């Protein structure tokens, strides 16, 4: 398929950022959209044989490229904070449909400082859940992370889980009434009551953070927020 | 110039119940009609291409008609299911244009929610402080009428709905959850702005 | 693959002393493109001439029109010279206004 | 009557001597109505008749940026045709395309056109179904094969089948006083004495819009085929076009030879003679 | 466009 590369990307106001797109091999055209929540999928430009064919109603700060071999750049300069948003490119060749990548999902802050990772807690089933369902519901939660660049998975055994999960769609904000706020995810897993009732099976709730990357600073006490898993974990009880 | 509008722009289904979903656009001399779904964090997932108005583009339960003259395309979801929750998006690519380049309507959300067959509501409490300041509450197995509400209070957090499906047991089932730092949170007044049912077991 | 140009001289209007007209240098059927084609004056290069765009028929071979104002006299004699792969040495084609 | 839109594109390798140059232009039938050339100062589609000198700037915007991908795109095609034909890179090489929708009377398609050829030989050519292709050699038939999987005929039957038509409906309209309004030919026969008993007649068409013409010499209702020196319709450089048929006859009898003339513009066909 | 926009090579 198509990939884009950063998946991830955090950056500060005014700085700039180049996304890259590699098309299916074989493909020649390939477009880049920009995708935000009030705006919808907005048409940015089409590049064809290195040359912009088509272009969409974005600024001159929004530039882009296509190589020989077809791989595509953008760029944005002088980012806004709204500039925040998922960046899609899509190929195709021919008389062929679009053919998207998984898109770069970019975080303009106004200070690497806002940038924080979970902390990540497991809450056991209650004892009164297991005698009046016979089932058990083990809660995760993932609380003061900043930006919401985070991937929550549950582990049974050492394998991923998605049979008995579900996650919230949208997190929540911790103090609605600021921009910069860091953000609360929950998860769940409910097994039943036997399964949860034995100490040999093993649950771990794991939160993959896309934070800064090795060029960013820091200047700050605690712990640089670099990408990170950040986990919390549980065993059956007798 | 190229419009394209699904409205509606939300849907919620009850499970079982088959379903439309409607998109137009506003000049017909197009070469195809790709409906995608897009699922929270994620990017875009085809789901179907049409080109044709006299033919008519199926995958499983999926089903597209296209008529090119109105500007109209309908995609059918026949016995929805929870999993197919998602916001389905239509987009239209002109003729003499690559068909990487594609007008997008606004989406619709659907929301497809489970059967409870025998709901059995309640409030539980789940581990006190270990590893976290927090005590968290879970409203579980409570029937999808049900509407889970924000807290009033700024100090107590609640999520929305979610949706559990063990597949094994052909069981499923809502909740949402609720916690706090506040010594005075208790699960009794945890949702108290949302409208729980009257049989509510608080053990 | 080759094909030597077909030269044609010609006025736009028929020819008639002191009177402003066209002269043209229609150059055909050749391939390759590259080809040079001057108009002249008493053997002279014409500076003022300009062509059309370079086109092609349905059998691949291009075509060019090589043109300049002029105002022809009894005692003028003018000429269209063509070089091209195909020949050894520049062709000269005199302008016989009755063809 | 029936009309055609052609675009015609030249791309032309030379090595040491910088990029290879990219020409197109584009005809509503015989009439040239834009141009663009890669090695002009500032490349651009740019006007060639007067009906299209009006179009707006997002007009000549989207002509321009589609010509400067298609002149990369038959520089890399230059490229690739080197390797399929083993060739060295040390020679310069031509690839044609011609591509097009010709229309009714009744501004319908009649039939849609896209043919190429690489370096004056026939390459490969979108047959009349607008969903196959007819390759010429072993090297067009990898291009057929990776159009053929890419679906090129479908993406070209859309382009000639809508937008191709439409432009031309719309060009034809916009220069209808000069485009459907044929122009006849002005029409004479001159004498020209050859020797002491013969005389050449050359019957002379100028003047005339669109190209297609006959000229037919006949003696005494004879058409003379072989005695005919016919030359090639050209350009008077107004767009009207010229053309002339010349016969060698015996000094007395130039009275028996009449000039047919046969064009569009003409409600019926002429019969001319010299007139001394 | 009025031309062709190509959306291959040969
Ligand atoms: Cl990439
Ligand atoms: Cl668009
Ligand atoms: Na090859």
């Amino acid at each position: 398929g198509v990939t884009q590369t950063p998946r991830y990307l955090i950056k500060t106001r005014g700085q700039q950022v180049t996304l890259s797109c590699s098309p299916i091999s074989g493909h020649r055209s390939v477009s880049w959209y920009q995708q935000t929540p009030g705006q919808g999928l907005q048409f940015l430009f089409e590049y064809f044989s290195e040359t912009q064919r088509n272009k969409g109603n974005f600024p001159g700060r929004f530039s882009g490229r296509q190589f020989s071999n077809s791989r595509s750049e953008m760029n944005v300069s002088t980012l806004e904070l709204g500039d925040s948003a998922l960046y899609l490119c899509a190929s195709s060749v021919g008389g062929t449909e679009a053919f998207f990548g998984q898109g770069t999902r970019l975080t303009v802050v106004e200070d690497l400082k806002n940038v924080f990772p979970p902390e990540v807690a497991v809450f056991e089933p209650s004892e009164a859940e297991i005698s009046h369902t016979q089932k058990a519901t083990l809660v995760c939660l993932a609380t003061g992370f900043y930006p919401d660049h985070v991937e929550l998975s549950w582990w049974v055994n050492g394998k991923e889980v998605h049979s008995g999960v579900c996650t919230d769609p949208q997190p929540l904000k911790e103090q609605p009434a600021l921009n910069d706020s860091r953000y609360a995810l929950s998860s769940r897993l409910r097994v039943s009551a036997t399964f949860w009732q034995n100490p040999r099976n093993h649950f771990r709730c794991q939160v993959q953070f896309y934070g800064l990357s090795e060029n960013d600073e820091w200047t700050q006490d605690r712990a640089k927020p670099v990408t990170q898993i950040v986990s919390a974990e549980a065993w059956g009880r007798a | 110039k190229q419009e394209v509008t699904q409205i509606p722009a939300a849907l919620s289904v009850p499970e079982g119940e088959n379903l439309v979903l409607n998109c137009s656009f506003t000049d017909s001399a197009i070469y195809n009609l790709q409906w995608f779904r897009q699922d929270p964090g994620k990017g875009l997932t085809s789901l179907l291409l049409i080109q044709s108005s006299q033919r008519e583009q199926t995958s499983g339960r999926l089903n597209a008609s296209l008529d090119k003259s109105s500007g109209r395309s309908t995609l059918y979801i026949a016995a929805s299911q929870p999993g197919d929750s998602a916001t389905y998006l239509c987009a239209v690519t002109l003729n003499n244009n690559a068909g990487n380049m594609l007008t997008f309507g606004g989406g619709t959300r659907l929301m497809v929610k489970p059967n409870i067959q025998n709901p059995d509501p309640a409030v539980y409490q789940l581990r006190d402080s270990k590893s976290s300041d927090k005590s968290v509450c879970l409203f579980t197995d409570f029937d999808s009428q049900t509407n889970v509400s924000q807290s009033k209070d700024s100090d107590v957090y609640i999520t929305d709905k979610c949706v559990l499906d063990m597949r094994s047991m052909d069981f499923k089932s809502n909740s949402a959850v609720a916690w706090s730092n506040k010594s005075d949170f208790a699960c009794a007044n945890a949702f108290n702005n949302s409208i729980i049912p009257e049989d509510t077991f608080f053990p | 693959i080759q094909r030597t140009p077909k030269i044609q001289v010609y006025s736009r209007h028929p020819a008639e002393n002191g009177k402003s007209n066209f002269l043209n240098c229609y150059v055909s059927g050749f391939h390759p493109s590259d080809i040079e084609v001057d108009l002249l004056k008493n053997g002279e290069r014409i500076e003022k001439v300009e062509h059309s765009d370079l086109s092609f028929s349905k059998d691949w071979s291009f075509y060019l029109l090589y043109y300049t104002e002029f105002t022809p006299t009894e005692k003028d004699e003018y000429a269209c010279r063509v070089n091209h792969v195909t020949l050894s040495q520049p062709k000269i084609v005199k302008w016989d206004r009755d063809m | 009557g029936s009309h055609s839109m052609r675009y015609f594109y030249t791309a032309m390798s030379r090595p040491g001597r910088g990029e290879p140059r990219f020409i197109a232009v584009g005809y509503v039938d015989d009439t040239q109505f834009v141009r663009f050339d890669s090695d002009a100062a500032s490349p651009r589609m740019a006007p060639r008749a007067p009906w299209i000198e009006q179009e707006g700037p997002e007009y000549w915007d989207g002509e321009t940026r589609n010509m400067k991908a298609s002149a990369q795109t038959y520089r890399e095609n230059l490229r690739i045709a080197l390797r399929y034909y083993n060739q060295s890179e040390a020679g310069s090489h031509i690839i044609q395309v011609m591509y097009g929708c010709d229309v009714g009377p009744d501004g319908r398609l009649l039939r849609g056109h896209d043919q190429s050829a690489y370096d004056g030989k026939d390459y490969i050519a979108l047959n009349e179904d607008l969903s196959s292709w007819t390759a010429a050699d072993t090297a067009a038939q990898i291009t057929q094969r990776k159009w053929e999987a890419a679906r090129v005929a479908e993406q070209l039957r859309a382009y000639l089948e809508g937008l191709c038509v439409e432009w031309l409906r719309r060009y034809l309209e916009n220069g209808k006083e000069t485009l459907q309004r044929a122009d006849p030919p002005k029409t004479h026969v001159t004498h020209h004495p050859i020797s002491d008993h013969e005389a050449t007649l050359r019957c002379w068409a100028l003047g005339f819009y669109p190209a297609e013409i006959t000229l037919t010499w006949q003696r005494d209702g004879e058409d003379q085929t072989q005695d005919t020196e016919l030359v090639e319709t050209r350009p008077a450089g107004d767009r009207t076009f010229q053309k002339w048929a010349a016969v060698v006859v015996p000094s007395g009898e130039e009275q028996r030879y009449t000039c047919h003339v046969q064009h569009e513009g003409l409600p019926k066909p002429l019969t001319l003679r010299w007139e001394p | 466009t009025s031309t062709l926009q190509e959306q291959i090579g040969w």
